[PDB]
């Protein structure tokens, strides 16, 4: 039903966002920089995750207020 | 004027707790994403680290997606409930028209 | 408000017909250009057929200053309502009203609080709901 469409959509979106790691020509110095780049990516993704978690909490508050107003 | 300024400082009053979600955030990121230790890793070790980090990128993106999906569903609910709640120059003109006058 | 009010009266008394009371229909667009507002066809038409002309085409300030201060809503009141509603239950109760009144800095008597609540609370449940708040702040 709705679950297998949500799942295939998730797989599809994550696939489209994935970058190809090509490191085979890089020397030691380039690899250290490549590692720093990947670390920064992880950081930025964690930062976005944190913003979404904060939004989620404000949304639950807003929804509760809306439900009270309706009642 | 006084009312406008009043509804100004009563924000000044909240700058104060934005100001806290920022020393906050500091540090949830504190790790979840911790600093790299690169000193003393040889060539092979660096190749493996790059692969490890790239794999982590995938995992974190998946976790972000999951939270994002919940946020998206909340937006749909907020939009629906919001619909429901009330359901139940003179200068130039003056020179031209009047001249010296 | 004193700074804006005075500046609207300074441009009005300059572009007079009567003296110090009423300016002309074309004069309304002039004064709007001098302060800071473009007089477009849709703006001049709605200003015309809704807020009336005292004689034929001669607007006066009591009705002129009410439409000019607000221009140059329920959604706005909805956001402000939420600020009163400290426990987020969808109603403004007496405690919440009291807290807000004290925060104004004016000397708040018990009579101030009781009469405002009675003024706002149309259905006698002792609290101000959203629809009551809109009428209360109209
Ligand atoms: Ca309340
Ligand atoms: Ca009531």
């Amino acid at each position: 039903g709705k679950r297998q469409t949500e799942r295939e959509k998730k797989k599809k979106i994550l696939a489209e966002r994935r970058k190809a790691l090509a490191i085979d020509h890089l020397n030691e110095d380039q690899l250290r920089e490549k590692a720093k780049e990947l670390w920064q990516s992880i950081h930025n993704l964690e930062a976005e995750k944190f913003d979404l978690q904060e939004k989620f909490k404000q949304q639950k508050y807003e929804i509760n207020v809306l439900r009270n107003r309706i009642n | 004027q006084l009312k406008t300024l009043m509804l100004q400082i009563a924000k000044q009053e909240m700058e104060r707790e934005a100001e806290e979600r920022r020393g906050e955030k500091g540090r949830v990121l504190r790790t979840r994403c911790q600093p790299l230790e690169l000193d003393g890793l040889g060539f092979e070790e660096l190749q493996d680290l790059c692969r490890q980090l790239h794999a982590r990128v995938d995992k974190v993106d998946e976790e972000r997606y999951d939270v994002e999906a919940k946020v998206t569903k909340n937006i749909t609910e907020i939009a629906d409930l919001t619909q429901k709640i009330y359901d139940l120059s003179a200068d130039a003109m003056m020179q031209a028209l009047l001249g010296t006058r | 408000t004193e700074e804006q009010k005075n500046e609207f009266k300074a441009a009005f008394d300059i572009f007079v017909l009567g003296a110090d009371g009423c300016i002309s229909t074309k004069e309304l667009g002039k004064v709007m250009r001098m302060l800071g507002q473009n007089p477009t066809p849709e703006e001049l038409q709605e200003m015309i057929d809704e807020v009336d002309e005292d004689g034929s085409g001669t607007v006066d300030f009591d009705e002129f200053l009410v439409m000019m201060v607000r221009c140059m809503s329920e959604e706005e009141l909805s956001d402000l309502f939420r600020m009163f509603d400290k426990n987020a239950d969808g109603y403004i109760d007496l405690d919440e009203l009291k807290m807000m009144l004290q925060a104004t800095g004016e000397t708040i008597t018990e009579d101030d609080i009781e009469e405002l609540m009675k003024d706002g609370d149309k259905n006698n449940d002792g609290r101000i709901d959203y629809d009551e708040f809109l009428e209360f702040m109209k």
